[PDB]
RNA sequence: GGUGAAAUUCUUGGAUUUAUUGAAGACUAACUACUGCGAAAGCAUUUGCCAAGGACGUUUUCAUUAAUCAAGAACGAAAGUUAGGGGAUCGAAGAUGAUCAGAUACCGUCGUAGUCUUAACCAUAAACUAUGCCGACUAGGGAUCGGGUGGUGUUUUUCUUAUGACCCACUCGGCACCUUACGAGAAAUCAAAGUCUUUGGGUUCUGGGGGGAGUAUGGUCGCAAGGCUGAAACUUAAAGGAAUUG
RNA sequence: CUCUAACUAUAAAAAUCUCUCUUCUC
């Protein structure tokens, strides 16, 4: 792996850990 | 390691140059990284100059040349001849290749 | 001058498939526009010199039957923000024109070079092959 | 070039140094005495004059303002201070 | 070569002759040389545009050689001396200069970098007039009150 | 290779020294071409030598 | 090859038949007024040809006008405005450079300046005019480049600028052309900036065209015979 | 058209080319270089206006006003985000036509967002010279840019001269470069990465094996994207640097 | 001890690999 898939790969986890805190916030 | 103290641009002191376009390839490289050849040729080649010397008008017609200054990619200037992979001590002289003809 | 009926050439040699198209001084008259894919099978071999030849071939018939003994050749790349570089029919194109008991005179370059392009095809990295 | 002498170099090779780099630092400017063909006064002037000196006698100038050094006038005799 | 503000590294200046006494080929009296600096000053000079003429248009080489004080300081004695120092001065003039630049045409971020740079050097040298006494310990420079001085 | 012969024959013709003079001026008229500062080099030097100045033309070939 | 998909989305005649040629007369600036022929379609009455050649614009290089071959590398565009029937008169349209010329004094190692200017001649005619001036390496510079600064560059186009303003206010294009064929301006440009920069190669190119002011037959006329 | 070769696509409603022109938007070829300016991003058509700046010259003026900097601030490539404008080219997504075992990848043809802008955000890049800034000294060689000095110098031509442009010598400042070790380094190499076990000119920031990890959490900035700050549990005997022979 | 001239022009496809490493002292 690349350092900037590694880095994309956690943005994404980020996404759906994001969203899931949104809808409950 | 540093396989270029120049490291290949030829830049020192600018930071940052406005790329070209490969010929070949269309690759936006910097303008002084890119390998850049001034194809000054004739414009009817020497399997042709005696024909087109019979066949024309305006006796002693000066036949017209034709410029065009290439700006080759690096990865292009590699496969396509242009410049060759050199030794490490023969990668000093920045002399071109010592005059082809005479 | 003894009434040397002039034409310009106008020879257009892209990297595939050149053209001949000889026309009149003015250039708003077109006769014998016989191209090289006209003459040619393989489909890829369009820009070869032979391609080239049988067009000038063609277009020199054409003209002599019209009365047009001389030319102006007039080499045109593909231009613009393409490769620009005169393609490898035209100078078999020209040869044969000047073959053909065709008169020649004042050959010019008039491929279209930009100030700059708008923007060149392919992408930053490029064809990639 | 080992051995050599600072308190005592070659007069050449002090004109031949910069100013401020001299063994004692001294400027290569000097003053002028300039008549104009108007009248018979001598005016003193600099040599890097920075303005259109003019004599108080009449209003011809009599230097030029330059990125160097003063530009004379073109009939004015001057004679080193 | 330290050029504070830039990275500058010049050494251009002017090397002041050894000898501090008058040169052996001044005429003029030291009497007449204050009176001219005052009359000059009069006019409405800043000491250093003082100095210039004094040294183009007259021998005077500086006046310190010849009369033993600074041209700020004979003005000062005579109470000629600006109320504002005449470098501070001057920087209040550029930073003002800029400052309309700048507010007669918004996207140059050029010019609002360099003023930047010339309010902090405004701000240094206030300090140090300030630490001097030169000026009033309230004095300070805002931009708003920057163009009253200016004009 | 080398014999006997041959080096032989190479060092008599090493052994050539013109009973002509090919210095001290037996050409031209007994007078050497020398530009100025060399003159004042001879000068300095405590010697009196017979010498004729010409100026070298300091400007230089284009090449 | 031979090959179409036919997606279309005898009455077979010779259109050479039908078809004649016109002759281009010159303007008597130049010498070799007879410049060539032109194939046209023969005349119908519904259509008349002699409203179709009028607008056209032939292209032709200014040494096959003078015979010489000093002027090789330029090129003269002349414009088809009125017929006398089996031969028409053109009027001057343009001018320019051969691109080989032009490539060949645009090297390295040397600033290329170039001045435009849009003016009015004498008449009404509107034109526009480019200069290109190179530096040139003195005949003692021993410096291999010969480059000039841009205070040097912008009073040589100033200088160049008025010069060319001038040179057409002053005269129209019938005398501005027969000015152009001898090249006197480029030797004034060159010899007005000596002091300034040595300015090898001084050329004017591409004198362009923008406007006419109407149809004036008389000095067209005039201009032929 | 296009290609390794093809196909998709446009074409006797006459495309591709052919001449004049017209519209739009972008951009500034060749000149373009071990060249310039700028704090860094960055900056390349002309002209005017606006202010700014380095360098040099200065027997001008003030007299320590200075160097580096936690806190605080200004700019900050591209991409991206709100709106308004435009909308040419090229082109994330997408649509396909090929290559393949697969190819929603590379080759090809179209193609929205974007690219171009006026306001408001963003503050990250291999934002690289992977070399912090200020200061001093140490070695030879040429060139190059800006300025300034001198030449009994050369062409210039305006009769002579004044300029300008060169030529020679010198100097200041800048991007740089060649040789060398007599110095330094683990070496590649560096004229600074030297003046460091013969260890101290001033000063700011950062690192203490690899991974976990620039992750979680807690702050804080942001509309959002994400930025700044930023561990441990645990695991591991290596990971890594330069160079030598295959 | 004097010197700047000649030249072009190739990009089809090709994925993966189970052991085992052994002392230098006259
Ligand atoms: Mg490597
Ligand atoms: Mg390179
Ligand atoms: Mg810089
Ligand atoms: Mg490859
Ligand atoms: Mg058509
Ligand atoms: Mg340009
Ligand atoms: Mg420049
Ligand atoms: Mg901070
Ligand atoms: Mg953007
Ligand atoms: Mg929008
Ligand atoms: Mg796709
Ligand atoms: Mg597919
Ligand atoms: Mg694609
Ligand atoms: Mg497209
Ligand atoms: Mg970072
Ligand atoms: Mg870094
Ligand atoms: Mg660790
Ligand atoms: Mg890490
Ligand atoms: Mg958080
Ligand atoms: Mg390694
Ligand atoms: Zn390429
Ligand atoms: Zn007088």
């Amino acid at each position: 792996m690349r350092a900037k898939w590694r880095k994309k790969r956690t943005r994404r986890l980020k996404r759906k850990r994001r969203k899931v805190r949104a809808r409950s916030k | 390691p540093k396989k270029r103290a120049s490291n290949g641009r030829n830049k020192k002191g600018r930071g940052h140059v406005k790329p070209v376009r490969c010929v070949n390839c269309s690759r936006s490289v910097p303008k002084d990284k890119a390998i850049k050849r001034m194809a000054i040729r004739n414009i009817v080649e020497a399997a042709a100059i005696r024909d087109l010397s019979e066949a024309s008008v305006y006796a002693e017609y000066a036949l017209p040349k034709t410029y065009n200054k290439l700006h080759y990619c690096i990865s292009c200037a590699i496969h396509a001849r242009i410049v060759r992979v050199r030794s490490r001590t023969d990668r000093r002289i920045r002399a071109p290749p010592q005059r082809p003809r005479f | 001058d003894n009434s040397q009926v002039f034409g310009v050439a106008r020879i257009f040699a892209s990297f595939n498939d050149t053209f001949v198209h000889v026309t009149d001084l003015s250039g708003r008259e077109t006769i014998a526009r016989v191209t090289g894919g006209m003459k040619v099978k393989a489909d890829r071999d369009e820009s070869s010199p032979y391609a080239a030849m049988l067009a000038a071939q063609d277009v020199a018939a054409k003209c002599k039957e019209v009365g047009i003994t001389a030319v102006h050749i007039k080499i045109r790349a593909t231009g613009g923000t393409r490769s620009k570089t005169p393609g490898p029919g035209g100078q078999a194109a020209l040869r044969a024109l000047a073959r053909s008991g065709l008169r020649i005179g004042r050959i010019e370059d008039v491929t279209p070079v930009p100030s700059d392009s708008t923007r060149k095809k392919g992408g930053r990295r490029g064809r990639r092959l | 070039v080992l051995v050599q002498d600072l308190l005592h170099p070659t007069a050449a090779s002090e004109a031949r140094k910069h100013k401020l780099k001299t063994l004692v630092q001294s400027p290569r400017s000097h003053f002028l005495d300039v008549k104009c063909p108007g009248c018979l006064n001598i005016t003193t002037v600099f040599s890097h004059a920075q303005t259109a000196v003019t004599c108080e006698s009449c209003s011809t100038v009599l230097c030029t303002p330059t990125g160097g050094k003063a530009k004379l006038s073109e009939g004015t005799s001057f004679r080193r201070k | 070569m330290g050029r504070m503000h830039s990275k500058g590294k010049g050494m251009s200046s002017s090397a002041i002759p050894y000898s501090r006494n008058a040169p052996a080929w001044f005429k003029g009296s030291s009497d007449g040389v204050v009176e001219q600096i005052i009359k000059y000053a009069r006019k409405g000079l800043t000491p250093s545009q003082i100095g210039v003429l004094l040294r183009d248009a007259h021998g005077v080489t500086q006046a310190k050689v010849i009369t033993g004080n600074k041209i700020l300081r004979i003005l000062k004695s005579n109470g000629l001396a600006p109320e504002i120092p005449e470098d501070l001065y001057f920087l209040i003039k550029k930073a003002v200069s800029v400052r309309k630049h700048l507010e007669r045409n918004r996207k140059d971020k050029d010019a609002k970098f360099r003023l930047i740079l010339i309010e902090s050097r405004i701000h240094r040298l206030a300090r140090y007039y300030r630490t001097v006494s030169v000026l009033p310990p309230n004095w300070k420079y805002e931009s708003a009150t920057a163009s009253a001085l200016v004009n | 290779i080398s014999f006997k012969l041959q080096e032989e024959e190479r060092e008599r013709k090493d052994q050539y020294v013109p009973d002509v003079s090919a210095l001290d001026l037996s050409h031209s008229n007994d007078v050497l071409n020398v530009d100025t500062q060399t003159a004042e080099l001879v000068n300095s030097l405590g010697l009196k030598l017979p010498l004729s100045v010409s100026s070298v033309s300091a400007v230089r070939d284009r090449r | 090859a031979v090959g179409k998909n036919k997606r279309l989305s005898k009455r077979v005649v010779d259109p050479f038949t039908r078809k004649e040629w016109y002759d281009i007369k010159a303007p008597s600036t130049f010498e070799n007024r007879n410049v060539g022929k032109t194939l046209v379609n023969k005349s119908v009455g519904l259509k008349n040809a002699s409203d179709s050649l009028k607008g056209r614009v032939v292209e032709v290089c200014l040494a096959d006008l003078q015979g010489s071959e000093d002027h090789s590398f330029r090129k003269v565009k002349l414009r088809v405005d009125e017929v006398q029937g089996k031969n028409l008169l053109t009027n001057f349209h343009g001018m320019d450079f051969t691109t080989d010329k032009l490539r060949s004094m645009v090297r390295k190692w040397q600033t290329l300046i170039e001045a435009n200017v849009t003016v009015k001649t004498s008449d009404d005619y509107v034109l526009r005019i480019f200069a290109i001036a190179f530096t040139r390496k003195q005949a003692n510079q021993v410096k291999r480049t010969s480059y000039a600064q841009s205070s040097h560059i912008r009073q040589i186009r100033k200088v160049i600028s008025e010069i060319l303003t001038r040179e057409v206010q002053n005269s129209t294009l019938a005398q501005l052309t027969s000015k152009l064929i001898p090249e006197v301006i480029n030797k004034e440009i060159e010899n007005a900036t000596k002091d300034i920069f040595p300015l090898q190669n001084v050329h004017i190119r591409k004198v362009k065209l923008l406007k006419q002011p109407k149809f004036d037959l008389g000095s067209l006329l005039s201009l032929h015979g």
